[PDB]
Order: structure tokens, then C-alpha cells, then sequence
């Protein structure tokens, strides 16, 4: 909401800053009023790039900073991939090396040519799948619902201590 | 004057001890001796000091082992300057008992802005100026640089104390800070780096507490060299504050501004390095891969290895990252909220900044930030305290918690909130001093009752005393007023402050205090408002005017430049015969960092109890969660907050030397068994039922007898 306004069509980004970005192939800081003069012809092309979309290749997403939000889409993007855990790899560099190559993945995603980046994510794909990576989805999902869990047990802990003593009080 | 201590025999220079001293003395050896942590109070400002440093030489010299050496801190330099000369008359004295010099080392370690020897450093007075000027003149690019012996100017000081210091240590003495300058420009040292290096081999060393609790520069001094040493905090009532700012640090729109300005400046130079030299300063990543100071302590700080972020790029998209959800949760307008482990997992989730990465952030920022040669530090500083702050919220939350202000207080719409990092426990931050060093003596004036200071901090006392000023003349002759002429309660209480009735009755009572009273007095109250409320209200009526009169009338404010210029026309009003009356606020800075002598502040006078506003939701984490652990009630909390800083604000009377003055309290609620019981014993002691809710009238009457009896010779 502090960018100053559309390449386009700054004038909603002045008035009110309701709008959200609109994250899309071409990486850009689209808002919905342009969104409507996207969508009315070309249907799903990048004004100045023209660059094509299947579906319009809009969601929503709420940064200032556009190179943030391609990042961020990103990052969401491969963080599909390369999630086992560290407990995996007893080796100590192992722990983070994956990582930084991770990182250096979407970094080489956000601007350079996405290629090798695919045809590596292919290579990766099968190999990992075929085990790992189905597994440390499971995990990821029991590690998710679990802490979901713990943060109502800490919420019923916290209410049961306003009305026991709101109770004491009373009694 | 050898005093036959039970332990041992104890030199002391001054001719005679009272019994407080006595009791004083027996204490704190029982607590050395049973080498043990402990509390204990002391009424006298000074006398304190010079007990506690002969008892703690003569120990020393009965059990060196048992005692490494003194690591004695104060609250303030100037404070501690005091401190110094006593500790220079206690040595000269015991060095004319002797007969010879001893080893015996006694120091003050003091900020490089404070004390320096570089002209290009002397005209500036900021702090982190000096510090950024001091790191770009001793950094290791300019020491190589140095090295090669290009045209730039080089700081030669600390390269000769490099060539000099290092080879020779200073055989003995004390120096204080002024002096210690002096012997830097004599030798072509710094008085800084010498001190610095002193600590290895030194028996006494004395700085402030942010010397020895804030993790990022107390941990470098305080190594386990000092595994079995006498730490003691002296004044140290107030720790729990300032260990609580130790930790707590604020994130606000406009630093964060100056963080995003600094991030693209940071970019900048990232790109011209890679263009100019590359290899070289990439060697950094090698031995990152092997694997401003960090905010973690001992036990809790983790070097395993920096994370995910192990190139430039790489740790400034990061950096990009966490500033982006920060600038976004701040700017979200909503109620307070607060968030300890749910901020933590919240950005993880939103923005995928897993912690254990975010865990060496700061670290990694001080490495790199090292890599790039920058001019200063102080530039990106503000960038640093995010980065302190994103490290510091990784690495724990049990006993923190993160508060939102989407709005400031006292402005019903203002475009600069703020995110605050408030701690809830000094516990955390003073556990390290603890446990590394065998025992340590928090020894406090005007101290609020020592049962709660366990609760707060988690250490098992050795001794729980309380000690009682006792002379030949009652120097000290607390009252509490509590009803006015109107026999109408004067409490100041939030519903009663708006009571014209109330603020006549203090008015009254300041101009018939100051009709009698010497020249010389200090009115403290206990908010700026309400200081300014009573002041208007005060002009509105002929009261005010009738004070003029009488004496001169100087009053507070919030800046640091008036309030000097205030203080200094006060003093010259106290020796001169026009007199001054001083309003203050109890939690001023002024409060607490001036003492009041003979002649100076006379009668102390305390209108309204001191209590923070109840709004303020800092203190409501505080103190809600104190409630919840260490079993505190709020009430008794608060009560303490307000005793404790009462006694602070009003203790300051009987400093030293037997001078006369009183304590006057208008407000009813000092009457109340729980502040009397919660006052320090030597006041509540020498207060008495007969004197303890004497009418406006009664008591101007009694003050004047007191004074009466006080101004004859012993
Ligand atoms: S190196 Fe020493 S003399 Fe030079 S600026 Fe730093 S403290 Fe001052
Ligand atoms: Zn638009
Ligand atoms: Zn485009």
C-alpha cells in the first residue's frame, strides 16, 4: 500500500489502499482497477509485456515491495520441494547446505532464466518422490496439526484461568 | 582505625564507625563467608561505599583465593567518579599503614565517548557516533591498511597501546576517568583499550550496570575470567528497570524507514564490492561455511553455523523479508496486541523465515556488514537493532512477549506507531551474572521491603537485613500529611486529581512549607500532567503568585537542555538567600541522577504517591504475567513500583555528613500500614504514629521546631 501507485493507473493507491497486488508469470504489482482493463481485453496478457496467461494468472497478495511479492510466491512455490526435515541429513553441513541451495533456487528463479531451474526441479521430482518427499509431506501435516492443537490447549488453559478466578472471586 | 572484625582485622580511614556500620560489616562478611548471593540495604548515600570496600580489601587480603576480585557498579559515571575517590583516599590510607606499595589494581571503565584521546572524536558527543568513528579508525581493513602505511589517517593510539600495552601491563594503582585520560596522552594509549586490558589483571573494577548486563558488550568484559569474584550493584534498586531495557528494544515507522534506506544502501555497496575486489572478501563465505554484538548470553547464544543465509544476496533478501512483515504488522491498525511465540510462527507461516535462520541473523549482519568496509556503524545502526530484534524474538519468548502500537499514547491520531519487545522478567537477562559468578551483594539505599527482590530474581539469598542509620542527632525527621486545613483526605487519587479542593490543600501547604523551610527545596510529583494541572490551576489562584514571593519557584521539563539549565539556576538560588523550589517528576531522569546534599533539597516534599498510568500496556504485561509466575498480586506490585520509587525520589536528604532536612509526604495514602510497612526501615523506624497524619498546619508547625532543633550545634 505505500508504492506509489500503478505503472498504469496510480490513482487508487492515492485514494484508498484497499487494493491488493495481484501476483501473475510475468512477476508484477497488478491492482484489481487494472485487473478489469486486463481482463476487458487480452484477457489474462500483461499490458506493456504481453506477456500470456492461461486464466488470467491472478491471486491475491498484500506487499508494498513487488520484489517481495514475487519472492514470497515464489519461496511458496518451492517450498513443495526440499521440505525433509534437517533430522534427515546427520551430517552438519548437509543440514543447511540443501538449503542454501534452495535459497539460491528461488533467487535464480525471481530473475534469471527458469530452464535449468525446471529441468532440475524434474530431476528432483523423480528421484526425491519416489520416497522422501510424500513422507515429509505427512510430517509437515502432523507438525502443522499439532501445533494448530497446542495453541487451542494454551487458549482453553487461558480461559479456564479468567473464570476460575472470576469464580474465586465470586464464590 | 583497625576495627576487630569477627572474621578478621579491618583498616578503615576515617576515626569513628556508627553501630549501622557495625551491623554492616558483620553481614556482608557472613555472606562472603558463606560465599553466597545476597541483598542488603543501607540508609547513608556515602559511608556505604567506603565500609563496603574496606571490608571487601581486608577479605581479600585474608582469602585471595576466595575472591578473585571486586567488580563494583553504580548507576552513573558521575556517581561512580564518587566512588573512585573514596576508593583513592581507602588505598592511600592503607598504603601510609603500611609503609610500601601492594599489588593492588583499582579501575573505572567508562564509554570511549566519555573518555578519548582522538581529536577527530573529541568534538562529538553521540554515542554511537563515537563508537562507529572508534570501529572505522581500529578496523582491521585500516589496520592492515596501517600496515602498508598508505596516506589516511590512522588512529596511532591504539596501535601503539597494541605495540606497548600488549608487552607491558601497568604495574599498579587507581585511576579515575579524568585521569586516566591524562596517562593515555602521556603514554600515546588509549585510556579505553588500556582498562580493557587491565580487567585480566586488575583487584577492583567499577563501571555501570549496561557494563555488565546487556549481553552485546557485558559478556565481553565480564568472561568467566571472573569465575569466583565479588560482584556488587550499589544504588541497585532500580535493576530491575534497566535489566528489563537491557532486553527490550522498540521498532518504530520512521527507524524502520531508515532500516529500508540503509538496506538499499547496503545493496549499493554489495554490488560496487563485487565490481572492485570480490575474491578477497568472498574468502568470508569459506570461513562462514566453517563457522553491535549479539544480543544472546552465554549459555543461549548458538555458533553452530549462520543458516540458510550464507552469501550477501542471500542475507539481504532475508533481511528484505522480515522488514517487509515487520513494516506490514506495524502498519496494520488495530487494538494492542500482544504476541510472544505467535509472532515467531506467524512469520514463519506468512512471509517462510523459519527460526532457527532468523536465530543467527544479527550475527551474520555483524560478519557481513564487517565484509563490506562500510565508513561507520552508526549509519546502519537502526538496521542492526532490527536485526538484534529478529535474532533475539527466534531465540526465545517463555518470558517475553511482543506488543503492537498501532497508536501512541497522548495523541488521538498520529502516523508514528510503534512495536515495543518489552521483557516481563529481569530474571532472564541477570541469571547469567548469578550463576557465573559465585555471589553477588545488591546492595541499595532506600531499598523497598527485600522479599519481593527474590520473587522478581530467581536466587536464593544468603542474608536478609535490613539496617538502621543510628547517630547521636535525629538528622532525619520524616512526617506525612495527610489532612489539609479543611480536614478534607488528600489523596491523589485518579478520580480525586481533577479536586480543586486537593490541589488548593497542596497548594497551601507548598507556600507555608516554603515560608519556613531554609532555602533550598525539591517538590516531586508523579506525572508531567498532573504537574502541569496543579501548576495551572495554582496561577489561576493567588497561591502561586504568594510563592514567587517567597521564594523562587523553578519547575521540570522533558528536555534534557532545560532541565540543566533549570537545575543549574537551582543551585546558585540554594546558596544564595533567595531559595528555590524544584518541581519535579518522580520518574524524571533528573530525579534520579541528582543527589541532595547539605543546603540542597532541604525539606523533600512528595505530592501524591508515585504510580504509573494505568494505561500503559508495557506495564500491564509486566505485570499480569509477574501475577501468573512468581506468585506477585498486582496491587502489591504496584505498591512496590510506587514505595520503591518514593524512597528513591525522597532518600536523596541524607546523603552524607550528618546534614539536617525532612521528608514531608502530603498525601494520606503514605499513612496506610502497607506503604509504611513497604517504606525502608530506616524511615518508617524514625517515623512515629504521634507525627504520622499531621494536619497542613500542625505539620508546618513541627517542621519548624524541627529545624529549630537541628540548626544549633551538636
Ligand atoms: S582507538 Fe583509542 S584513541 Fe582512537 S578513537 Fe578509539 S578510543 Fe579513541
Ligand atoms: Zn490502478
Ligand atoms: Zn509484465
Amino acid at each position: 500500500m505505500d508504492d506509489q501507485g500503478c505503472p498504469r493507473c496510480k490513482t487508487t493507491k492515492y485514494r484508498n489502499p484497499s487494493l491488493k497486488l495481484m501476483v501473475n508469470v510475468c512477476g508484477h504489482t497488478l491492482c484489481e482497477s487494472c485487473v478489469d482493463l486486463l481482463f476487458v481485453r487480452g484477457a489474462g496478457n500483461c499490458p506493456e509485456c504481453g506477456t500470456p496467461l492461461r486464466k488470467s494468472n491472478f491471486r491475491v497478495q498484500l506487499f508494498e515491495d513487488p520484489t517481495v511479492d514475487k519472492e514470497v510466491e515464489i519461496r511458496k512455490k518451492v517450498l513443495k520441494i526440499y521440505n525433509k526435515r534437517e533430522e534427515d541429513f546427520p551430517s552438519l553441513r548437509e543440514y543447511n547446505d540443501f538449503l542454501e541451495e534452495v535459497e539460491e533456487i528461488v533467487f535464480n528463479l525471481t530473475n534469471n532464466v527458469d530452464l535449468d531451474n525446471t529441468k532440475k526441479k524434474m530431476e528432483i521430482y523423480q528421484k526425491e518422490n519416489k520416497d522422501v518427499i510424500q513422507k515429509n509431506k505427512l510430517k509437515l501435516t502432523r507438525e502443522q496439526e499439532e501445533l494448530e492443537e497446542a495453541l487451542e490447549v494454551e487458549r482453553q488453559e487461558n480461559e479456564q484461568r479468567r473464570l476460575f478466578i472470576q469464580k474465586e472471586e465470586q464464590l | 582505625m583497625k576495627l576487630n572484625v569477627d572474621g578478621l582485622l579491618v583498616y578503615f580511614p576515617y576515626d569513628y564507625i556508627y553501630p549501622e556500620q557495625f551491623s554492616y560489616m558483620r553481614e556482608l562478611k557472613r555472606t562472603l563467608d558463606a560465599k553466597g548471593h545476597g541483598v542488603l540495604e543501607m540508609p547513608s548515600g556515602t559511608g556505604k561505599t567506603v565500609s563496603l570496600l574496606a571490608l571487601i580489601m581486608a577479605y581479600q587480603r585474608a582469602y585471595p583465593l576466595e575472591v578473585t576480585k571486586l567488580i563494583y557498579c553504580s548507576r552513573t559515571v558521575p556517581e561512580i567518579e564518587k566512588v573512585i575517590e573514596e576508593l583513592r583516599k581507602l588505598l592511600n590510607f592503607y598504603e601510609k599503614q603500611e609503609g610500601e606499595k601492594l599489588p593492588f589494581l583499582g579501575l573505572a571503565l567508562s564509554s570511549r565517548k566519555n573518555l578519548c584521546i582522538h581529536p577527530e572524536v573529541t568534538p562529538l558527543r553521540f554515542g554511537k557516533d563515537v563508537d562507529g568513528k572508534c570501529h572505522s579508525l581500529t578496523a582491521s581493513y585500516v589496520r592492515a591498511q596501517y600496515q602498508h602505511d598508505t596516506s589516511l589517517p590512522h588512529c596511532r593510539f591504539y596501535e601503539e597501546f597494541d605495540a606497548h600495552g600488549r608487552e607491558v601491563p601497568l604495574p599498579a594503582g587507581i585511576y579515575n576517568l579524568d585521569d586516566l585520560k591524562a596517562l593515555g596522552r602521556r603514554q600515546g594509549w588509549c585510556p579505553y583499550f588500556l582498562a580493557r586490558y587491565s580487567i585480566l589483571h586488575a583487584n577492583v573494577v567499577v563501571y555501570s550496570y549496561h557494563y555488565l548486563l546487556d549481553p552485546k558488550i557485558a559478556d565481553l568484559v565480564s568472561k568467566e575470567l571472573a569465575r569466583k569474584a565479588v560482584v556488587v550493584f550499589d544504588e541497585a534498586h532500580n535493576i530491575d528497570n534497566v535489566c528489563i531495557d537491557s532486553m527490550s528494544v522498540n521498532l518504530t515507522r520512521r527507524t524502520l524507514d531508515r532500516c529500508q534506506g540503509n538496506l538499499e544502501t547496503l545493496q549499493k555497496t554489495v554490488l560496487r564490492i563485487k565490481e572492485t575486489d570480490e575474491q578477497r572478501l568472498r574468502d568470508e563465505y569459506r570461513r562462514l561455511v566453517e563457522g553491535a554484538n549479539p544480543v544472546l548470553p552465554d549459555e543461549v547464544l548458538q555458533e553452530a553455523v549462520p543458516g540458510s543465509i550464507r552469501t550477501a544476496e542471500h542475507f539481504l533478501g532475508f533481511l528484505r523479508r522480515l522488514l517487509e512483515y515487520v513494516k506490514w504488522r506495524l502498519r496494520v491498525q488495530h487494538v494492542v496486541q500482544e504476541s510472544p511465540p505467535a509472532f515467531l510462527s506467524g512469520l514463519a507461516q506468512r512471509v517462510c523465515i523459519q527460526r532457527k535462520p532468523l536465530r543467527f541473523c544479527a550475527e551474520r549482519l555483524r560478519s557481513l556488514l564487517h565484509t563490506l568496509e562500510i565508513t561507520d556503524l552508526a549509519d546502519f545502526s537502526p538496521l542492526t537493532l532490527l536485526a538484534n530484534f529478529a535474532t533475539l524474538v527466534s531465540t526465545y519468548a517463555k518470558g517475553f512477549t511482543i506488543i503492537i502500537e498501532p497508536f501512541d499514547d497522548r495523541t488521538p491520531t498520529i502516523a508514528n506507531p510503534i512495536l515495543h519487545f518489552s521483557c516481563m522478567d529481569a530474571s532472564l537477562a541477570i541469571k547469567p551474572v548469578f550463576e557465573r559468578f559465585q555471589s553477588v551483594i545488591i546492595t541499595s539505599g532506600t531499598l523497598s521491603p527485600l522479599d519481593i527482590y527474590p520473587k522478581i530474581l530467581d536466587f536464593h539469598p544468603v542474608t536478609m537485613a535490613t539496617f538502621t542509620m543510628t547517630l547521636a542527632r535525629v538528622c532525619l525527621c520524616p512526617m506525612i500529611i495527610g489532612r489539609g486545613n479543611d480536614q478534607v483526605a488528600i489523596s491523589s487519587k485518579f478520580e480525586t486529581r481533577e479536586d480543586i479542593a486537593v490541589i488548593r490543600n497542596y497548594g497551601n501547604l507548598l507556600l507555608e512549607m516554603s515560608a519556613v523551610v531554609p532555602d533550598g527545596i525539591v517538590a516531586f510529583f508523579t506525572s508531567y500532567q498532573y504537574m502541569e494541572s496543579t501548576v495551572a490551576s495554582w496561577y489561576e489562584q493567588g497561591i502561586l503568585e504568594n510563592i514567587q514571593r517567597n521564594k523562587l519557584l523553578f519547575i521540570e521539563t522533558q528536555d534534557g537542555a532545560e532541565t540543566s539549565v533549570a537545575l543549574e539556576k537551582y543551585q546558585e538560588a540554594c546558596e544564595n538567600g533567595r531559595g528555590a523550589i524544584l518541581l519535579s517528576v518522580a520518574r524524571g531522569k533528573v530525579s534520579e541522577g541528582i543527589d541532595f546534599v547539605h543546603h540542597y533539597g532541604r525539606a523533600v516534599i512528595m505530592f501524591g504517591v508515585p504510580y504509573v498510568y494505568t494505561q500503559s500496556r508495557i506495564l500491564k504485561a509486566r505485570l499480569e504475567y509477574l501475577r501468573d509466575q512468581f506468585q506477585i498480586r498486582e496491587n502489591d506490585f504496584l505498591t512496590f513500583d510506587a514505595m520503591r520509587h518514593a524512597a528513591q525520589c525522597v532518600g536523596r536528604a541524607i546523603r552524607g555528613k550528618t546534614d539536617y532536612g525532612l521528608m514531608v509526604f502530603a498525601d494520606k495514602r503514605f499513612a496506610r500500614g502497607d506503604k509504611r510497612g513497604k517504606l525502608p526501615r530506616w524511615i518508617q523506624e524514625h517515623l512515629t504514629d504521634a507525627n504520622l497524619n499531621l494536619t497542613v498546619d500542625e505539620g508546618v508547625q513541627v517542621a519548624k521546631y524541627f529545624l529549630r532543633q537541628m540548626a544549633q550545634p551538636f
